[PDB]
């Protein structure tokens, strides 16, 4: 649906190209990711949904 | 939909000409109809021994052939082994996409068995401390894969405190998992030793452990 | 080949949204025909669309759209068959299927969504070593368990990647929302417990990855 | 799970406010009082991971705060803003914290250490917000009207906040140099070391091991660690991207904002003395109560004053009426019957 | 500096309006408003639909007489008709001998199609001043669309154009105006709810899907059918549908003072009338210092051709001698010719032919080129057709 | 409104770059030589190089969704008016729209209400309404407003996109040793015409 | 038969056409009356 692509290919909103598992292990690749949906559409919810305890390395 | 009285059914030996004979539901599918009987394979995987209803498909064995059989989708996979594990479906080609059918997942004569191959670790020094105690036989090699595990603990089978995985069947025919006597820290240390008693096909083994 | 790169295991909520991605190889995303496809947890592949090369997003099937969502990231040389926002039942496999070589003539990878949400928990590996009384033969038992986790994706793996040969595995089967399983590497008498012999259980979400030894208790 | 405080860090800052005269570059810093709301709560950002675990949860008695260059857990008790004396914390998440607290013109803000080193931050923070209504009142009333008045609501998940969460800055620390016999002998210590040695020749180079620049010095030497862990809200105290772009974050921001309607008082009806022409209103207002009178015809003349003493004002009797709103109660008509 | 000219109110004609600035060189500018809106106050009390009778199923008393009930609908029409004989299809309809007595009830409804289309009858408000506008200024034909009250400032190309109040008055909108699905019809509604029989607006919606009509559409029940179930039941026809038949013509074609009344919103696009103050706050970088401007001077603007019609029809080749090179502004210093360009690049001892003309034949007219001021005095020619599409200079 | 000054472009080692971002009230400036100290001692590494290219745009205010000024365009009035009559002995009330054309049949009886002879009401040429004001001011331009006046902040509408202001941001050149913007800026209109 | 595929995008042919790694529009062929001829009116789509 939301092309979630963090510049490489547009996977889905909660399921983008590191989507889940994305935002915890590249710290700066959370931070491209929040520079790229930072100024995206889906990045705050592409954010929340990788990034915010609710990747695979979640109980979630 | 594109899903027939189709070959469901093929269990024979290595080297059978494995014969999806599916009885179309509503007919023949031609090579523009691109009846194929391709092998979707175990895993999800999507692949062609016969594809496009004429033709052998590409990255399958020689003596694949999809085309029609009966009156229906017609698989004839030569060479069929019993490591040839896959789904023979025999479906069409709309001319806006290849639709597999519901196939037949089989397995063939071949594979021989082996023993399992049990390493029985105990109720470990990290698990008895907190709730946990699981002396677990991690089976390698049970071939093939039937093989049941029974409770042996503190002098009866345990009716609660025995614990079998999913023992995952191996690509060398044998199967494997945990199985164990995994109970608690009065689970672990009131039992002798957590322990899983291996029936593999009636025959016996020990995958069990001492603490 | 024209073969998809499939997606992930798709662990999304009951509306929860997610991508079987089909990074289409044998063409670019502009060159690889990716049929959309769900590999249904009943009958096997339930179409979602058929795409041809020049174009490779698959146009969606009869019922293939909707909650299954064709997409194309054709400059990075795939799709994506979104599972998006579906309800309980839909837990199915998002593959693609290569449309040249006249059916689908290669598959993709497919990949496992499930509509079930939950919190932000730890996950479990711990080493299944030899036995205390050896646990040792012309193999041993080496490796690890993976242990009270979920959702898609989370990872256990025995031997620790030298350890490839004699893996008996079971997978992380959700008991009480835990993932249970255990997988034990047949690694060599020197490896188990002489060398490095050990299993892991492993999610990117906090980028958190576990080993647990595989090594005799004396 | 939302483990956006996961994400989150303690970020120092080199505040003024600092206690003594000397700011210091304290975990305690107020970014900004985000305080418009016509309730009189103030919500002020402050510079520490108040109301978060140190292990990431919700730390429902413990807040952290960035110490030394790590994390660093305290109890929530050793929360403290005065603004003329401590007033009532309403509540904290992250860097944000609302409180009712009372007049002044300096908002210091303490934060008790868990060696009790209470870092107070003091800005000059003028929060002193005008009371709406007929009256200045001066605490919560029993009987009065309930005017619509904003609020920072108690609702402290990030909807509508977006914190400049960019990546941390280049945080310089003097201890990753040491001395070979006076030489260049410095210890890695596990961080992103950035070591620029005062050497021949390439003295640069930002690794992450151990250095050994022989005919270095620590003044021969210089050591920064590398943060590429955390999220850190973009407070002007913070060195930013000179060494970046912009390429930072932007995250949820608690505690937003709602209105509500405070009951407020008015006070009793004066003595009224009506002769001819003239109304004597004798009211003795128990707070600064503004009372105005009108001509209740064209030519209004509608004056107001505020009231603190015993006030008998002889009211003009107009002969379209006085409009007399005194207080927060409805405005007394006065027709002069003749 | 803010130059404030006053544009004629009527789009089209490119007006010039020559800033001076003082330290400067000349800075004429061009400006013309493209369109003007007129959005009026719109108040819609009625609703224009159709009304039809919703009269039931003829309540035959085979033998027996009852008694009408007052149902409160729009016109509800009740009526016994005492002593039908009424047979049936399939017989007679009733089996007693003379007392069967039709129960006529019928109200008003507001039709499917009154549902979509409702004549609005909006009370007429004061109108909305906006107007888009382009200029050729400071090198650049950039444009600003406005607010025209006065006080919707658009600094845009570093310039604080603030246009507005427009001076003239002639609203498109009446006191009282019908929407009726493309068009607007200056028309006066009845009373809300107080029509009359036969009027345009005879269903009065009180809202737009409203709940309330005022329908007086003189239904009145006829005498029964005889012997069988039928509604004698005459009413006044569509008042709407009169006033659909009566559709009339629209300010489209019946705009006063060459306005464009267009609605959905209702507005008075186009209307050309009265003058444009504009007030332009130009910045310093239009001020251009006339010592930095070229030294253009010993200039003779002969005349070469004379034609007084709907163009600029002067050609001038101004033989001028300039110190430097540079775009001289060459704006009219006159009052009667329109030149077509604004500037000219002045490169030397060069002869800028300038495209200069105006209505008056005999035309002896100044033309500044950024310093220079110089006389051309022509003779014109006469017009050669004697229709043009739209005025000219 | 507020203002969104960044975390500080610490130029370290080498001279500042000028960069105009487009927002409203975009500041920028480059202080170079800063020789700003770190909370773990020394910000730039290096120390003739460093220099702070600070910068800080306008933000509209956050409580802009709460606390609304509205300039309304008064234009004319409606009236619409009740009254109660004891028509048959019964008093029974009846609210219509009074502008004459509304006219109520209520009980009966044909009510035509209005028009009213005046119209000298409450309602001004430009109103304003601030949440429960009610004044008759006069606004500023709308995206034309002045600086420091009741409507600094202006906005063509209270939920809109876009805000004119010229907040005085006069960012000064930064203390010794501290990362700090030191940034002159107007009082706040919504702290003027609301505290006024 | 014109492909809007890459390589083969052209051809007046004669059979099937085999661009595999073509679309659905990643083909076009067009039908053309080269037969008969048709009495010219220019509502019909004449020799352009």
């Amino acid at each position: 649906p939301v092309m979630c692509l963090l510049a490489n290919t547009t996977f889905p909103c909660s399921q983008p190209p590191c989507t889940p598992c994305c935002y915890e292990k590249e710290p700066e690749k959370t931070l491209r990711m929040l520079e790229d949906n930072v100024m995206s559409p889906g990045y705050y919810q592409l954010l929340q949904a990788s990034l915010t305890c609710s990747p695979r390395r979640q109980r979630r | 939909q594109a899903v027939v009285t189709q070959e469901s059914a093929l269990t024979t030996s290595p080297g059978e000409t494995v014969t999806l004979t599916c009885r179309s539901n509503i007919g023949a599918v031609t090579s523009s109809n691109c009846a194929n009987w391709v092998q979707e394979k175990p895993d999800h995987f999507f692949t062609g021994l016969i594809g496009d209803t004429n033709n052998r498909r590409s990255g399958v064995p020689a003596r694949f052939s999809g085309s029609l059989i009966g009156d229906k989708a017609a698989l004839t996979i030569t060479g069929a082994q019993t490591e040839d594990e896959a789904i023979y479906f025999c479906a069409l080609w709309y001319n806006n996409l290849w639709v597999f059918g519901g196939g037949t997942k089989l397995t063939v004569l071949g594979q021989p068995k082996s023993s399992p191959s049990v390493t029985l670790f105990p109720p470990s020094s990290e698990e008895l401390e907190t709730n946990k105690a699981t002396l677990v036989c991690t089976i390698t090699d049970f071939y093939p894969g039937v093989v049941t595990v029974d409770w042996k603990v503190d002098g009866t089978p345990v009716t609660q405190g025995m614990e079998t995985t999913q023992p995952s069947k191996q690509s060398n025919n044998k199967y494997m998992a945990s199985s164990y006597l995994t109970l608690t820290a009065r689970a672990w240390e009131r039992h002798s030793s957590y322990s899983c008693q291996v029936t593999h096909e009636g025959h016996t083994v020990e995958k069990s452990l001492s603490r | 080949q024209i073969q998809l790169v499939q997606s992930g295991r798709e662990v999304k909520n009951p509306g929860e949204t997610v991508k079987i991605s089909c990074k289409a190889s044998g063409y670019t995303f502009t060159e690889y025909p990716m049929l959309w496809v769900k590999q249904a947890p009943g009958k096997g592949f339930r179409w979602m669309g058929l795409i041809y090369t020049n174009t490779g997003e698959p146009t969606y099937a009869e019922e293939f759209k909707g909650r299954f969502v064709f997409s194309l990231e054709i400059s990075a040389s795939t799709a994506y068959l979104q599972i998006n926002n579906l309800t309980n039942e839909d837990t199915a496999t998002y593959f693609c299927v290569r449309d040249y070589f006249i059916s689908l003539d290669y598959w993709g990878q497919g990949t496992t969504l499930t509509v079930s949400s939950a919190k932000t928990t730890a996950p479990s590996v711990y080493p299944l070593a030899p036995v205390c009384g050896g646990t040792t033969g012309s193999s041993v038992t080496l490796g690890c368990l993976v242990k009270g986790y979920f959702p898609e994706p989370v990872t256990l793996t025995w031997n620790s990647g030298s350890l490839s040969s004699g893996v008996h595995t079971f997978p992380a089967l959700l008991q009480s929302g835990l993932y249970t399983l255990s997988s034990s590497v047949t690694v060599t008498s020197n490896t188990w417990p002489s060398q490095t012999i050990t299993c892991n259980v492993a999610h990117p979400a906090s980028s958190t990855k576990v080993d647990k030894k595989i090594e005799s208790r004396r | 799970n939302f483990n956006v405080y996961k994400a989150i860090r303690p970020y120092l800052a080199h505040c003024p406010d600092c206690g003594e005269g000397h700011s210091c570059h304290s975990p305690v810093a107020l970014e900004r009082i985000r305080n418009e709301a016509t309730d009189g709560t103030l919500k002020i950002q402050v510079s520490l991971q108040i109301g978060i675990k140190t292990d990431d949860s919700h730390d429902w008695t413990k807040l952290r705060y960035m110490d030394n260059h790590m994390p660093a857990d305290a109890e929530r008790a050793r929360l403290f803003v005065r603004t003329s004396a401590p007033c009532t914390i309403t509540g904290t998440m992250g860097h944000f914290i609302l409180a009712r607290c009372p007049k002044g013109e300096t908002l210091t803000v303490g934060f008790t250490d868990s060696g009790k080193i209470s870092h107070s931050c003091t800005h000059p923070f003028h929060h002193d917000p005008p009371v709406i209504g007929r009256e200045k009142f001066h605490s919560r009333p029993q009987h009065r009207k309930e005017l619509p008045c904003s609020t920072y609501a108690q609702s402290t998940a990030a909807t509508a906040e977006e914190i400049e969460v960019h990546m941390p800055p280049d945080t310089p620390d003097r201890t990753l140099m040491s001395q070979q016999s006076g030489n260049v002998k410095i210890t890695v210590n596990s961080q992103t070391v950035r070591y620029k040695c005062n050497c021949g020749d390439s003295n640069e180079g930002l690794t992450t091991t151990d250095k050994v620049i022989n005919n270095c010095k620590v003044d021969q030497c210089h050591a920064a660690v590398t943060n590429h862990k955390k999220w850190q809200y973009n407070s002007p105290l913070v060195p930013r991207n000179a060494e970046l772009g912009d390429r930072k974050g932007k995250v949820h921001i608690p505690f937003p904002l709602a209105n509500v309607t405070c009951r407020v008082p008015k006070a009793r009806n004066p003595t009224v003395t009506y002769g001819k022409n003239q109304v004597i209103m004798l009211l003795y207002p128990d707070h600064p109560t503004l009372l105005s009178y009108r001509n209740m015809g064209e030519e209004p003349n509608y004056q107001e004053e505020w009231v603190t003493h015993k006030k008998e004002v002889i009211r003009t009797v107009p002969t379209e009426g006085l409009e007399v709103t005194w207080g927060n109660n409805e405005p007394y008509k006065y027709w002069p019957q003749l | 500096y803010e130059h404030v000219t006053v544009i004629p109110n009527t789009v089209g004609v490119p007006y010039k309006t020559l800033v001076n600035r003082p330290g400067y060189s000349p800075m004429v500018l061009e400006m013309e408003l493209l369109s003007v809106t007129l959005e009026p106050t719109l108040s819609l009390d009625y609703i224009t639909c159709e009304y039809k009778t919703v009269i039931p199923s003829p309540y035959v008393k085979c033998c027996g007489t009852a008694e009408c009930k007052d149902k409160s609908l729009p016109d509800y029409s009740c009526k016994v008709f005492t002593g039908v004989y009424p047979f049936m299809w399939g017989g007679a309809y009733c089996f007693c001998d003379t007392e069967n007595t039709q129960l006529s009830e019928a109200h008003v409804e507001k039709s499917e199609s009154c549902k979509t289309e409702f004549a609005s009858a909006y009370r007429a408000h004061t109108a909305s001043a906006s107007a888009k506008l382009r200029v050729l200024y400071q090198g650049n034909n950039v444009t600003v669309s406005a607010y025209a009250n006065g006080d919707h400032a658009v600094t845009v190309k570093d310039a604080k154009f603030i246009v507005g109040p427009m001076s003239s008055a002639w609203t498109p909108f009446d006191n009282k105006i019908v929407v009726y699905k493309g068009d607007v019809y200056n028309m006066d509604y009845p009373p809300f709810g107080a029509g009359r029989p036969g009027q345009f607006g005879d269903i009065q919606s009180r809202t737009p899907e409203s709940e309330d009509v005022y329908a007086n559409t003189q239904l009145v029940l006829q005498r029964p059918s005889a012997g069988t179930v039928h509604v004698p039941y005459s009413q006044a026809p569509s008042g709407f549908k009169y006033w659909l038949k009566e559709r009339g013509a629209s300010l489209q074609h019946t705009a006063p003072f060459g306005c464009q009344i267009a609605t959905n919103p209702v507005r008075a696009m186009n209307c050309a009338v009265g003058n444009m103050p504009i007030s332009i706050d130009i910045p310093d970088a239009a001020f251009t210092r006339v010592v930095d401007a070229p030294s253009l001077t010993d200039m003779s603007c002969e005349v070469p051709a004379c034609t007084h019609s709907s163009d600029f029809g002067g050609v001038a080749i101004i033989k001028y001698a300039a110190s430097k090179k540079g775009k001289c502004a060459v704006h009219s210093m006159t009052n009667a010719v329109t030149i077509r360009e604004a500037e000219i690049e002045v490169e030397g001892n060069s002869q800028l032919q300038i495209s200069f003309s105006t209505a008056l034949a005999s035309a002896e007219f100044r033309v500044q080129v950024c310093s220079t001021q110089v006389h051309c005095a022509a003779e014109c020619h006469p017009p050669k057709d004697h229709i043009v599409n739209y005025p000219a200079s």
